[PDB]
This record gives structure tokens, sequence and C-alpha cells, in this order.
RNA sequence: AUCUAUAAUAGUUUUUC
RNA sequence: ACCUCUGAAUAAACUAUU
RNA sequence: AGUAGUAACAAGAG
């Protein structure tokens, strides 16, 4: 089996939640510094290139 | 002197004082790194593209006074032009190989001390002794091999602090050497390298190449240790194997794993034959370790092993009916086990096969530091008695003898993310995983064990959860003191009896692990692969039926018995489990009967697949079987008897029968062969007639046949998702 | 003071000295109240909180 | 019996209408 | 126009070597 | 023209 476009169908939003998952129970600090990740990729812009 | 000279002249520069005030140490790794950019992306294009260019080459502005601009032919060497970002200039390789024919020459006598690893190779190749070349069914198998030995009792972490601390001792930071090897090691370099002459940088990468390990997984076949690695392209290929001997001196340890794994290997293979003594000792005659014939090793090896001392009592040696456990030496005075595997729940909530030792037994515990005497039943510590030196070694003392009691309460102590599989999902030991999670940390281990009072027995004194030497009370069954080879007899079934007549030693006790030797095994005999691996064996078990398919046949047609009966199918029988022998060595001579008795049913595939399940002592039994285990590694992989299977599946269109993924060899069709798809060596007393039919009411199971009754045609569904007709004779 | 073995390696003008600026530093911290939060805070100081 | 050193370089793998 | 310069470095994981 | 193929080269910069 392949995946058909997985990097363009998965969503950062999910990645958050499943970071936030994964760090339940664990001290804010760290629950912070891996959620930044997913927040920045959730917002983020893309260099159009040369033209 | 020089060097403050040298920081002044640079902070007088503005620049340079801005770099060195503004830049912390940590930062100057990201300066050290930095550059304008290096654009190289496929460099194999950008140095066929440079070789054309008249100075392709940088190199220091000396060259202008070390080197003439011109040769004899007026060849340009060198240029004036400076490289980017840099005071180097460009030149020729031309100025490279006039370097090598008219430069200055120095002294080069340290080069072999400096690159003793690769003179070592050198050494190695050139006192080498070549074999014949056997041409064989090769079965590689990825194993984590080591490439770099370093040294024996190190890790690459210990090994860099041990360098750390010989050639840079004022910059080891806060480390200190805790372990015996690194003082020892450390105390040994700084005395050979004591007044040496090479740059510390180098006299560092001298001590990397010596003492770092390093491990990989490689497709491996042979010997796994590092003198064999080097040259794995050269002794080992898909259909031929090169005997091959490093010329070098071996390491002891090597010989000792590898002797362990041939006696286990040679040991387990006998214990099937008829006359398992006679069978043994022509193993051992024709077993080759490392180049050195196995006899002469078992005379003058002091290996502490089950089967090694089988093999030495076979021979009239003596033995120490002893072996080795967590890094200290057991010894049985008394008592009796049988082995058994039980499930278990472990305390990180993990589930294992653990080999149990039932019955009660007495032990002697004899290690470099320590000293016990330990008493236990099935999963029960009677009473542990050391006698150790110091806190650490009774405390390794009692780790080992609880690890050693399979108690319950071990299990249930385990926290943490214990694994026990490989990286590469291979099944590792319970008991020594076990170990190495308790040696690293017991606290948990010790609260979790229990206490208990003493009544003052000789002053022996009781030891707490946290190493303490109380008086009152100690941990549940342990208390704590202060501070030879016999002649045996071996039965025709390897059964090792004392002078007085009490058994020491016999095949049962001997492990069923199915380890990898470090040195290479070679065994001349008609069968080279008969003390080989599981997978080798039922390779080169198939591929023997498959070249000798037409007296095999005759044989089969004719006088059954004796074909049974050949040597060739004990090693495979060597790994059909004990109990299962005699049911499926009947079920299978019953399918043949059959076979033989319903003419036009002759499926050659089914007698090939089942006939080396027929070489036990049948016993009788109505159990039917749709698939017959094996073990592999641990791990039971079944044959299944109708279709294929993982071990054993056949291919119809390339008539080419493949096993665990070797090609074995191709069949012929005979003219016997059923061409009507009517089977008789599926069921034990039911012959497949056809496909389904729904006139016979609805599928039933393969294990509940017994209710039918003579030509009661019924569908079935066995086999992989198929119902067929079958009908009882 | 105290020392091991009660062994004060330099002279007491030097040792008063360290004990008048002690003293003055917590004279100066007992005049904006910041003492009593000082002293309060000596057993949580070894314990690096991550934030 | 276990067995991801660190770092550098090169190479390999990782597609909608 | 002469003249002068220049011939072009994604990510991650892995493998090999040091 | 040609290379080439979803955008370029067929010199660029000072
Ligand atoms: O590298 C492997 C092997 O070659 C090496 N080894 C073995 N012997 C030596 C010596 N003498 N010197 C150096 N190296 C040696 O150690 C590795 C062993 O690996 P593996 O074969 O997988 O382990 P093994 O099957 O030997 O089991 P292990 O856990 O190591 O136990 C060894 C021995 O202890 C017996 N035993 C355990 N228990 C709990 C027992 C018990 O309760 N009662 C009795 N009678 N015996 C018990 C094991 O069955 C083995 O006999
Ligand atoms: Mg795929």
């Amino acid at each position: 089996g392949d995946n058909t476009k997985w990097n363009e169908n998965q969503n950062p939003r999910m990645f958050l939640a499943m970071i936030t998952y994964i760090t339940r129970n664990q001290p804010e600090w760290f629950r912070n510094v891996l959620s930044i990740a997913p927040i920045m990729f959730s917002n983020k812009m893309a260099r159009l290139g040369k033209g | 002197m020089e060097r403050i000279k040298e920081l002044r002249d640079l902070m007088s520069q503005s620049r340079t004082r801005e770099i060195l005030t503004k830049t912390t140490v940590d930062h100057m790794a990201i300066i050290k790194k930095y550059t304008s950019g290096r654009q190289e992306k496929n460099p194999a294009l950008r140095m066929k593209w440079m070789m054309a260019m008249k100075y392709p080459i940088t190199a220091d502005k000396r060259i202008m006074e070390m080197i003439p601009e011109r040769n004899e032919q007026g060849q340009t060497l060198w240029s004036k032009t400076n490289d980017a970002g840099s005071d180097r200039v460009m030149v020729s390789p031309l100025a490279v190989t006039w370097w090598n024919r008219n430069g200055p020459t120095t002294s080069t006598v340290h080069y072999p001390k400096v690159y003793k690893t690769y003179f070592e190779k050198v050494e190695r190749l050139k006192h080498g002794t070549f074999g014949p070349v056997h041409f064989r069914n090769q079965v590689k198998i990825r194993r984590r091999v080591d490439i770099n030995p370093g040294h024996a009792d190190l890790s690459a972490k210990e090994a860099q602090d041990v360098i750390m601390e010989v050639v840079f001792p004022n910059e080891v930071g806060a480390r200190i050497l805790t372990s015996e090897s690194q003082l020892t090691i450390t105390k040994e370099k700084k005395k050979e390298l004591q007044d040496c002459k090479i740059a510390p940088l180098m006299v560092a990468y001298m001590l990397e190449r010596e003492l770092v390990r390093k491990t990989r997984f490689l497709p491996v076949a042979g010997g796994t240790s590092s003198v064999y690695i080097e040259v794995l392209h050269l002794t080992q290929g898909t259909c031929w194997e090169q005997m091959y001997t490093p010329g070098g001196e071996v390491r002891n340890d090597d010989v000792d794993q590898s002797l362990i794994i041939a006696a286990r290997n040679i040991v387990r293979r006998a214990t099937v034959s008829a006359d398992p003594l006679a069978s043994l000792l022509e193993m051992c005659h024709s077993t080759q370790i490392g180049g050195v014939r196995m006899v002469d090793i078992l005379r003058q090896n002091p290996t502490e092993e089950q089967a090694v001392d089988i093999c030495k009592a076979a021979m009239g040696l003596r033995i120490s009916s002893s072996f080795s456990f967590g890094g200290f030496t057991f010894k049985r005075t008394s008592g009796s086990s049988v082995k058994r595997e039980e499930e278990v729940l472990t305390g990180n909530l993990q589930t294992l096969k653990i080999r149990v030792h039932e019955g009660y037994e007495e032990f002697t515990m004899v290690g470099r530091r320590a000293t016990a005497i330990l008493r236990k039943a099935t999963r029960r510590l009677i009473q542990l008695i050391v006698s150790g030196k110091d806190e650490q070694s009774i405390a390794e003392a009692i780790i080992v003898a609880m690890v050693f009691s399979q108690e319950d309460c071990m299990i249930k102590a385990v926290r943490g993310d214990l694994n026990f599989v490989n990286r590469a999902n291979q099944r590792l030991n319970p008991m020594h995983q076990l170990l190495r999670h308790f040696q690293k940390d017991a606290k948990v281990l010790f609260q979790n064990w229990g206490i208990e009072p003493i009544d003052n027995v000789m002053g022996m004194i009781g030891i707490l959860p946290d190493m303490t030497p109380s008086t009152e009370m100690s941990l549940r069954g342990v208390r704590v003191s202060k501070m030879e080879r016999v002649v045996v007899s071996i039965d025709r079934f390897l059964r090792v009896r004392d002078q007085r007549g009490n058994v020491l030693l016999s095949p049962e006790e001997v492990s069923e692990t199915q380890g990898t030797e470090k040195l290479t095994i070679t065994y001349s005999s008609s069968m080279m692969w008969e003390i080989n691996g599981p997978e080798s064996v039922l390779v080169n078990t198939y591929q023997w039926i498959i070249r000798n398919w037409e007296n095999v046949k005759i044989q089969w047609s004719q006088d059954p018995t004796m074909l049974y009966n050949k040597m060739e199918f004990e090693p495979f029988q060597s790994l059909v489990p004990k109990a299962a022998r005699g049911q499926y060595s009947g079920f299978v001579r019953v399918l043949f009967q059959q076979m033989r008795d319903v003419l036009g049913t002759f499926d050659t595939v089914q007698i090939i697949k089942l006939l080396p399940f027929a070489a036990a002592p049948p016993e009788q039994s109505r159990m039917q079987f749709s698939s017959l285990t094996v073990n592999v590694r641990g791990s039971g992989m079944r044959i299944v008897v109708r279709g294929n299977s993982p071990v054993f599946n056949y291919n119809k269109a390339t008539k080419r029968l493949t096993v665990l993924g070797k090609d074995a060899g191709a069949l012929m069709e005979d003219p016997d062969e059923g061409t009507a798809g009517v089977e008789s060596a599926v069921l034990r007393g039911f012959l497949i007639l056809g496909k389904e039919n729904k006139r016979y009411g609805p599928a039933l199971s393969i294990n509940e046949l017994s209710n039918l009754a003579k030509g009661e045609k019924a569908n079935v569904l066995i086999g992989q998702g198929d119902v067929v007709l079958v009908m009882k004779r | 003071e105290m020392a091991t073995k009660a062994d004060y390696t330099l002279d007491e003008e030097s040792r008063a000295r360290i004990k008048t600026r002690l003293f003055t530093i917590r004279q100066e911290m007992a005049s904006r109240g910041l003492w009593d939060s000082f002293r309060q805070s000596e057993r949580g100081e070894e314990t690096i909180e991550e934030r």
C-alpha cells in the first residue's frame, strides 16, 4: 500500500492533538515546548520561489 | 608565552577583539562551522569538472618557496591566486606529483605505531591460511556483529572517558573513572604512552581506534568476530564458502564462546541419534573452531558449560560440573531439575516465556569478589548465604541470586521501559535482561522482596534493602557471612555419572538456545550442515531430499523403514519438539501408508514436505494435524500439512521449492503424479475428493472428525480458508 | 560561624570583616522587608525550575 | 549475553488532475 | 567597445568511513 | 536551429 498525498492531507492541528494526548500528566514546560512546533506549523507561510 | 602574545595581538585589532569578546565558548563551535557556503551538490561531477582546470588544488602559501614555479619542461606548478576565503594559493596536481619525487624526505618510522590497526589488518591477511572453497546452500542471517572490537569490558562512552583521562588529564571535567577496567586500562596506556612524542590529537585517535567498540547489523555466515567480519566479503558468498583463518593471535573468549556454540549444536544433534555417544565422538573429531581441531581445544580449554562438559566426558576428560550465570560460577551440590516454560507477567506489564527449573536444588556461587551458597525450589529461594568482600560485591551477589531464583517478586519488581526483544525484534534471553535491569538499579527489587527477622545463628549478619548489616531483621531468606575437576563416566545416552554413581549431567540439561559462533566453525563430513543453524538445517535437509529424490522415492515406494532411518533427517529431528516427535512421526507414517494404498493420489510435494517428520519413533494416536511445528530461533514455526507455509512453500509455476525464503531446488513431475485433484496425505483417516459440495450440509473442523464413520462424506475447513469434500475409508 | 574541625583558615580580622559585611547586607535587606522572603526561600534554592 | 557512542563527509530511501 | 569577475549548497531517517 | 519539457539554456554580472 501507498498513501496519496499524505503530507498534503495531514493537518498540524491533529499533530498538536497527538502531542497533547502524548504529554498528559507531564510538566507544563515540556508540553509547551513540544506544542510550539505544531502551532507554528499551522500558521506557516510558504515562499513562492524565484518567480 | 607565544600563545598569550598572539592573543594580545588579536585583542588589539578591532574586529578580532569583537569576535573574542562577543563569542562565548558554546558559540565557538557555531563560528567554527561558519562559512560563506560551500556550493557542493554533486561532488563527483564537480571533481570531474575541476580536474580539467589548470589549478584545481589548494596549498599553503609556503609552496611558493618549497616548490619551484615551473618544472624542467616549464609546466607551471602553482599560481599566486588565493583561494576564496583564505590565504591558500591555487596549485596543480603536477605540484603534488613533483613533491612526491623531489620534496624533502622525513623519517617515516613512527607510522606503523600510529596506524597500528591497519598494519595489524595487513599482518593478519599476510599470515592467514586459506582452505578449500566449498559450494554450498548458504543461509545468511542478519545479526549484530562487531567490526571494531575495541576493548572487551568497555563501552563507547567509557572508552572515550578513558581516552580523555589518558591524553587530556586537565580537560576531563567532572568525570571520575569508577570501573576497575577503566582504571587498569588508564594506568596501562599512561605507562605505555609515557614520554610519547606524538601529537595529543593523534594519540587520542589512536586510542579511539584501539579501544572504541563498534557493532553493526550485517548478513553474516560463519564467525561474527572482528577478524572474520573484516574479511566477510572474502570468506562468505551467496553460493560458496571460502575456508580461511586469520594469521594473528585469536582472543580466548571468542574460542570459549565458539566452543560453547559448537558443543551445544553437537550435543543437541547427537541426542536424536540411535547411539548418541558414538555420534558425539565422531562429530567432535570432525569439528574445527577457527582453524583448530575441536578435540585439542577441549583438551586445553577450562570452560564451565554443560554441553562442553558432556563433550569432555565423552572423550574421557575430567569435567567440572559447573556453569556460569551473571558473572558467577554455579555448581549444583545436590538436587535435580526439569525445565518447563512458564509464561509470566512482568512488573512493567510485559508477557514473556521463561524456562523454569522445577525441583529443589542447592548451589554454590563463586565470583571474582564474592561467594555464596544458594538453596532454592521451583521459583522460590529457600536461603542465600553470601560472604562477599565489600558492599557492592554482596549487592551484586544478592541480585544475581534473586534473578536466578526466578521469584515472582523479582518479576513484579520490574519498572521502566525494559525491552525483551532486540532493536531488530529478535527475542532476548529474559534472565539476562532481568540481570541487566536490576544491576542498574535494584532499590525496587529489594523493596518488594520483603524482610524477615533473623535468629542470630553463628553470628551471620542480616542485610537490609538499603544494604546495611542489621542484626534483627534481614532480607527474606538472605544471610551474610565473612571470609575442582572430577573423573566421570558417560552413558550411552550422554548421561554423566560420578564415580559414586550419581548423575551429574544429562542432555536435557543442555540449553535450548541457538546462538552463533564468534569464530567460524568448520565441520568436515558428508553433511557439512549437520551442526549448522536451524535455517541451514531445514534448507539443506529439503535440498538433500530434492537432489536424492529418485532413490528416496524408490525407497519410499518399496522399503519405507530404511528411508525413515536415514542419518540425514536427524539434524531435522533435532528441531521438532521432543514431546511431539512421536506423534508427528506416527501421523506422517499413517499418511504415507494411506498414500501408498490409494493409487493415483501420489503428491510428490506432500511426501517431500512430510518425510523428515517420519524419522522419529512413531507413537500412535488419533489426533489430526493441520500443521507441524519446528523450533527456529525459539519460535515454533509451523509447516502446514496442506498447502504452502512460511517454512515450506512450493511454487507450481516455477516448479521451484523455496524454504524459509531460500531456494532449495526444482522438482520434476512424476508420471505417477495425480493430475486429478485427489489428495490422500492431508487427513489421517479421510481422503479429499473435491471442492465444496453443499449437498452434505455445513462445513465442520478437522478437530471434530471422530464422530464420522466409514464412507461418510463431509465438508471440512482444512487449510487456509478452503472447504473440501472428504470421505472415510 | 562553623568550620571543619573548627579550623578557621584566615585570621579573626578578615573573618570579622566578612561577618560585618553579612550583618550590613542583612540590615539593608531588613530595611526593605525582603529578609523574611529571603530566609524562607533557602530550602527551595538548589532545584532548577524549568520555565 | 548486551550494544542508537559523539562528530564530519559522501551516498541511499522517502509521485495529484 | 575594450576591460574585469564568475561556472552555483532542500528536509528527515539511514548506510558507509574516519 | 538545437538541447529540452510544464521552464529553462541557447553566457551572466560589474
Ligand atoms: O554467550 C552465551 C554463552 O556462550 C555464554 N557463556 C556460557 N557459558 C559461559 C562461560 N562458561 N564462560 C563465558 N561465557 C559463557 O553466555 C551466553 C549464554 O547465552 P544463552 O545460551 O542464551 O543463555 P543460557 O541458555 O546459557 O541460559 P542462562 O540464562 O545463561 O543460564 C545459564 C545456565 O543456568 C542454568 N540455570 C538457570 N536457572 C535459573 C537454573 C536453575 O534454576 N536450576 C538449574 N539447574 N540451572 C539453571 C541455565 O539452564 C543454564 O544451564
Ligand atoms: Mg509503499
